[PDB]
DNA sequence: TTCAACATATATTAGTAATACTTTTTCTGCCAAGTTGGTTAAGGCGT
DNA sequence: ACGCCTTAACCAACTTGGCCATGGAGTACAGAAAAAGTATTACTAATATATGTTGAA
């Protein structure tokens, strides 16, 4: 690509079709409204774009050319690290349910300190 | 500052004596101390331009051979100059140059700025006025003022000779001393009094030498200095004085500098004078230069030379100018009727050949007006009392330069007594600073005084008024010489075809570079 | 300056520095030098003590020792000295205090056997059974039930009768149990090479490996000895059902506590990657397993002796299939409506088990249902990790990390190749992880011997380190939280005195739910710091 | 200080020191390498002595 | 910087390590007041001691 | 030769307005002893 | 039986502070750009030296 920005910006873009690419749309609205047992047997389901995105990227709406599917790869390569998606079998590929981060308990978000005054506190460094 | 615990004297006494080396008072007997316990044996653009600030400063200093703890001096003055920012707009040997001289001249050193500035490729009046701004940038005082007495010393150690020069030079230095008494000094190079009285009192002496040799250290001309030589010939007991007994001669006569004398060339109460009144004005329509200078009686167009259309006009002899913008600076005015009316008759040319851009915004920039006395007065204590508010150097400027605060003027100064007051926007302001510092004047004189009323004349106001101030009042003010002073398509074809003949490579680099934009995007 | 932080009290004390602190939080008084200097030099004689500690010889030396031995907070050994007579060295149960450390979550341990009886006075009867064996950690149906009024069936005042199995629990406290590991290993040791009919005397390795092997087996049946003993399940007296051996007394039983806030791990992690149906699914059918996996038992063996580079594989063969197949008959091949809330048909509502695919499960026996066991809890603890560094600090720090984890000791372009952002955050989010383990440093003479900038700069996992500095962690609350809730007692303290033998003034009353839901805060903030804790401790 | 000029005091040398030991005089050390050579009371802790 | 290698950077294990180096001759070898220095001169008719 | 005379510069205040020019300011590429390794000898260890 | 590798003792390499005491004067790399400030570039418009030259006597 280019050495600047506006990357995260056509990642989060694509991220967005990717979570299409599993189960039907969003549906958190309430807590389980998912695919219901995945519609019939997830097993069933192996799927992926990889290429299919570039047919995809044909939608523009923003300055750039297109994008070899290698590079398309690695664009896949930062949400496998930022865990946004799951690599299986090369091509194949899953959402992480990130979603539910963007939206006892382990998960970062969904979670504020009081973080004022009391000396009660967990930081990190409490040593260092 | 300690005291005893005892008797409480404020005052103790060391003793050295036994080698105990003690400390005690001659109210207790009681010490101060034992034993004195004694002792034995980063990068920053401003900080690394002080470094190289200083390998620059030391070097070129003790080139002249000056001393080693004078230069420290400058180097405060050239850290004090980083703390105004008057370092950075202009070049560093200017600077260094600069805050030197300052050192060097505060401190009455023998060195000379001709001098000095010539170590370069320099015309050294640009150092000059580089050490002039920082008079006001900085602020200082009366402190640098320096005569021959200590320069005809170096001089006198650079041409070798003899000893007697050393007679000589006493019998020199009164000599000039006398001419210095004698009025004739100031204004002018002390230099040149100097090699003068060195031909005088070798030629005292009797040993034959050139001119060329005088002003080899004197750094001036000759017939300069012949010009002091007979400028002495002539003088009071010249010839009187001249033989013999070493000038025992203290006495003066007059004191007439030739000033006023090429005033009898044409031979308060005095009124001072308007000259020009420098203004501006207003159109209020930005436009083409050219295309206004196509016809014309007076005008200039050559962005090359300088970016503007030069206008002028015979009547009533009045300059001004003209800007892109649509403003306009106005020029050559005597007085405000003169000033106003023609800074109309511009935009009759304006809305006449060019576009309408009204008369708008006349404002005086700065009225000139100028005076004289007819008699002698001595600057030099005039400078060492007011050089608070005045400033002169003797080589800079014949003139004396006086700033005043109240109003705020500057006066420009001669012992003539023909005096220069200018920098003001409004008349009164002449005659107000002017009979201010008329009690100085006939404060300092040697061996009219009324000024009437303070304010005789109409204001500017009036002058302002008895001229259109409507900007479209034109054609009423037209001299109808303007439907003349346009021209034909033919002079148009012609001139304007000259012009295009000379500049089609200036605008070609114009059109050229806009090209490159081309090419700048690719 | 100032001590408002005080990293005396913090930053200079590994490890004990939590001990010392809890036995202080316990008992502190006599008896905290002992387990304090103890931990600290290791191993200690009874006569050794007093000659550090000045401790009120042979008496605390005797009573705070019986006292931890009641409560088996030390490791006992003793042997006739090697001139004759008897000798008696010390060392520190386990963690020791690490049962106490729980407790509350112990008591949550009941939570699975809250079950049968939900809600009930059962709930608080089980409770005080529980806390008051905590509190001794060593008692007899016989001893409580003693206690406990004759007055109430006998088969319901202790309604948990049968119940007293289970997994959990209680055993029997014999000999080698709290008895040091690594050197009882050493003392099966014996009668192995002690017992050498002078056969050959070639190739220790027919010695060893066979003495080995009797060592292997023979603790076998030592360990699982009190992995049951049917002396206690089996009594059934007359007229009456199987009870305990009433005799005996037993305490606490730490595995399944393992296993069971193990569980509750994966039921995070795994909920996590899974849907709450597929989810709850995995989480009742992991409450059967997890009776029988060890899951944090295995090491035993592996602590106490040097591995062999084979060797080492040499036990890890033993735990690939150990679960997989024998205990894989007590595993899941066909389950039976566990609990239902998913209604009407449940057969292939239960084949939900293939929607298990990654990054574990998902092995079973090729047509029926069955999950990978003994690989399975190994590949799964180097897994665990994961999330563990983000809002822990910063975002980014992640996929550099993950992937770090994927490319090894390559460099930054190749990072900012593979990257994004900008240096200006690449180094920050580097360097400020650099500051603490994680990437560690590679580096490699560049032209030069070794000089100063030449050479290239490279980065490496090492969860080895990595996995080992949550430690530092335990340094953090679990070092500090315990004192300002200690250090908030001597606030009170003279209150303290009054008001809890009161049941006055308005800042009594305020102060009472500042100290108190203070206490909240610093108690709910310890156990949650612990559920993460759960890991790399063990496992 | 340091030897004649600037101000006085004399050298008593290790080598030079010693020779009092073989006559083995307590306080003549005390005297000489203490009272009389830099006077000085510090103020300790027995508590982590500091 | 400088950079023409100024030689004795150096300020600390040296001025503890040797000769004048205080923890010998300017703590055991420590240089004591009450003294006096001068050259010699018999004087038999002076007892001895 | 001496005049002489004539032109240039020159210090102020305005300007625009524009271009052009330097800076500053970041902001960056001599003996005894440990010390090693290099050698060998034994010695299991499997043939 | 015979060979192999593993462990360990030896020996030769590179290695480092010592080195009279007392006096007694004596003693940070080079290159860029962005900012900013000023010079020039016309005008009055008044100086009196200073200089240049030339030139007419
Ligand atoms: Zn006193
Ligand atoms: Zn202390």
């Amino acid at each position: 690509e280019l050495d600047i920005e506006f990357i995260n910006s056509l990642l989060t873009i694509v991220w967005r079709f990717i979570s299409e690419n599993t189960f039907p749309n969003g549906f958190k609205n309430f807590e389980n409204g998912p695919k219901k047992n995945v519609f019939y047997a997830p097993n069933v389901k192996n799927y992926s774009t990889t290429q299919e995105i570039l047919e995809f990227i044909t939608a523009a709406q923003v300055a750039n050319v297109e994008l070899t599917p290698s590079n398309i790869r690695s664009l896949c390569e930062v949400l496998v690290y930022d865990d946004k998606l799951e690599k299986v079998t090369h091509d194949c590929y899953r959402v992480t349910l990130e979603s539910i981060l963007q939206m006892s308990i382990f998960n970062y978000f969904k979670m504020f300190p009081a973080s004022k005054h009391d000396k009660e506190v967990v930081y990190f460094d409490e040593w260092t | 500052m300690p005291v005893c615990k005892n008797c409480h004297g404020t005052e103790f006494e060391r003793d050295l004596s036994n080698a105990n080396n003690d400390l005690v008072c001659k109210a207790c007997g009681v010490v101060s101390e034992d034993n004195p316990i004694v002792s034995e044996v980063a990068l920053e653009s401003r900080e690394a331009t002080l470094n190289n600030a200083r390998r620059k400063l030391r070097a070129v200093s003790y080139a002249l051979h000056i001393p080693e703890y004078i230069t420290d001096a400058a180097f405060q003055w050239y850290k004090l100059a980083l703390a105004n920012n008057f370092v950075q707009g202009r070049r560093s040997q200017n600077v260094i140059a600069s805050c030197l001289y300052v050192a060097c001249r505060k401190e009455k050193t023998h060195h000379m700025l001709i001098d000095f500035s010539s170590r370069l490729q320099v015309s050294v009046y640009s150092i000059g006025a580089t050490f002039l701004k920082m008079v006001k940038k900085l602020h200082i005082t009366e402190l640098p003022l320096a005569d021959p007495s200590l320069f005809i010393q170096h001089f006198a150690e650079k041409l070798d000779l003899a000893d007697k020069k050393i007679k000589v030079v006493k019998d020199a230095v009164k000599l000039a001393q006398r001419m210095s008494k004698d009025w004739m000094f100031e204004g002018r190079r002390p230099a040149g009094i100097a090699g003068a009285c060195i031909l005088l009192a070798c030629r005292m002496n009797n040993l034959r030498r050139t001119h060329t040799e005088i002003v080899a250290v004197s750094h001036v001309a000759e017939e300069t200095l012949q010009q002091r030589l007979n400028e002495f010939k002539n003088t009071k007991a010249a010839k009187l004085s001249v033989q013999k007994f070493r000038e025992n001669d203290v006495e003066d006569g007059e004191a007439r500098p030739p000033s006023f004398v090429k005033n009898r060339k044409k031979e308060s109460g005095i009124v001072p004078t308007l000259q020009n009144i420098v203004a501006t004005v207003t159109l209020g329509c930005r436009l083409d230069l050219k295309t206004v200078a196509l016809h014309a009686r007076n005008a200039e167009y050559n962005p090359k030379r300088f970016a503007a259309v030069i206008m002028r006009i015979r009547e009533p002899k009045t300059t001004a100018l003209i800007f892109a913008s649509g403003k306009m600076v106005v020029t050559g005015a005597k007085s405000e009727d003169d000033s106003k009316l023609a800074s109309r008759k511009y935009a009759r040319i304006i809305q006449k050949i060019g576009f309408a851009a009204k008369f708008t915004d006349f404002k005086i920039q700065n009225i000139v007006g100028s005076c004289d006395v007819k008699f002698p007065i001595r600057l030099e204590g005039l400078a060492f009392s007011h050089g608070t508010f005045s400033s002169y150097e003797p080589e800079l400027f014949p003139g004396l330069i006086y700033r005043m605060v109240k109003p705020k003027i500057v006066l420009l100064i001669f012992v003539s007594g023909k005096i220069v007051l200018t920098g003001a926007k409004q008349r009164e302001e002449i005659y107000q600073a002017f009979e201010a510092i008329y009690p100085v004047l006939s404060e300092f004189r040697k061996m009219s005084g009324s000024p009437r009323n303070l304010h005789l004349l109409p204001t500017t106001d009036t002058y302002l008024s008895k001229v259109s101030d409507d900007p479209d009042n034109l054609e009423d003010v037209d001299d109808e010489e303007l439907n003349a002073h346009l021209l034909n398509e033919e002079a148009s074809k012609l001139k304007e075809r000259i012009w295009i003949g000379l500049n089609a490579d200036f605008l070609l680099e114009q059109e050229s570079k806009r090209l490159k934009q081309e090419a700048d995007i690719a | 300056v100032m001590t408002i932080s005080s990293l005396e009290q913090r930053t200079l004390n590994p490890d004990l520095f939590l001990y010392k602190e809890l036995v202080k939080a316990h008992l502190g008084e006599r008896a905290a030098s002992v387990i304090g200097m103890l931990v600290a030099l290791g191993r200690l004689s009874v006569r050794e003590l007093v000659e550090k500690i000045d401790g009120m010889d042979v008496d605390s030396v005797k009573t705070t020792l019986v006292s931890l031995t009641q409560l088996r907070c030390v490791k006992y050994l003793q042997e006739t000295a090697i001139s004759g007579k008897k000798t008696t060295y010390y060392y520190y149960n386990e963690e020791g205090i690490h049962i106490l450390l729980y407790s509350g979550l112990i008591i949550d341990e009941i939570i699975t056997q809250m079950r049968v009886n939900d809600e009930e006075e059962h709930k608080q009867l089980v409770a005080e059974i529980v806390q008051n064996v905590i509190s001794l950690g060593s008692l007899t149906v016989e001893d409580y039930l003693s206690s406990v009024t004759s007055d109430s069936m006998k088969y319901t005042i202790s309604s948990l009768f049968v119940q007293l199995c289970e997994m959990g629990y209680l055993i029997q406290i014999s000999k080698l149990h709290y008895t040091p590991i690594e050197d009882l290993w050493q003392f099966l040791y014996e009668k192995h090479y002690k017992n050498i009919p002078r056969n050959s005397p070639l190739s220790d390795l027919k010695k060893r490996s066979q003495a080995k092997m009797n060592a292997k087996t023979d603790f076998a049946k030592i360990i699982n000895k009190p992995n049951e003993l049917s002396q206690i399940l089996t009594v059934d007296p007359k007229t009456s059902l199987r009870i305990v051996k009433p005799t005996v007394s037993l305490t606490i039983n730490l595995d399944r506590f393992m296993k069971g806030r193990r569980s509750k791990q994966l039921i995070n992690l795994a909920k996590t990657r899974v849907g709450s149906v597929t989810a709850q699914v995995y989480k009742i059918a992991l409450r059967l397993t997890e009776q029988k996996s060890p899951k944090i038992r295995d090491p035993l063996t592996q602590t106490g002796l040097l591995q062999d580079l084979e060797e080492a594989k040499s036990f890890q063969d033993e735990a690939e299939l150990v679960e997989e197949k024998t205990p894989g008959l007590t595993f899941n091949a066909i389950d039976l409506a566990r609990h239902l809330p998913s209604a009407s048909l449940i057969n292939s509502h239960l084949k939900i088990l293939a929607s298990s695919n990654f990054p574990f499960l998902n092995e079973t026996k090729p047509g029926v249902y069955y999950v990978p066991y003994s690989k399975l809890m190994p590949v799964l603890k180097s897994s665990v990790y994961e999330y563990v560094i983000a809002s822990t600090l910063g975002p980014s720090a992640m996929r550099l990390s993950r992937c770090i984890r994927d490319n090894k000791l390559v460099s930054e372009k190749i990072i900012n190749s593979t990257a994004l952002m900008k240096e200006k955050d690449i180094r920050s989010t580097l360097a400020s992880l650099i500051r603490y383990n994680s990437v560690e440093i590679q580096e490699v003479p560049r032209t030069a011997d070794r000089s100063a900038s030449r050479a290239v700069f490279l980065f490496r996992c090492k969860e080895t380190h990595s996995y080992n500095f949550m430690r530092q962690n335990l340094e953090w609350n679990m070092a500090n939280l315990l004192f300002k809730k200690e250090k908030l007692k001597q606030e009170n303290s003279t209150l303290l005195k009054k008001a809890n033998r009161d049941d006055l003034l308005p800042s009594e009353l305020n102060q009472l739910k500042m100290v108190n839901e203070r206490e909240l805060n610093v108690f709910a903030r310890l156990s949650r710091l612990l559920s993460l804790w759960e890991v790399f401790q063990m496992a | 200080t340091e030897g004649r000029s600037r101000d006085g005091g004399l050298r008593l040398g290790e080598m030079e020191r010693d020779c009092v030991i073989a006559y083995g005089a307590s306080q003549l050390l005390l005297e000489r390498l203490m009272i009389s050579s830099d006077a000085f009371e510090v103020d300790v802790c027995d508590k982590c002595g500091l | 910087n400088g950079g023409g290698k100024v030689k004795p950077i150096r300020g600390f294990c040296q001025r503890l390590k040797g000769k004048q180096g205080r923890f010998r001759g300017n703590l055991s070898g420590k240089r004591v007041d009450f003294s006096g220095r001068t050259v010699i001169s018999p004087d038999p008719n002076l007892s001895i001691d």
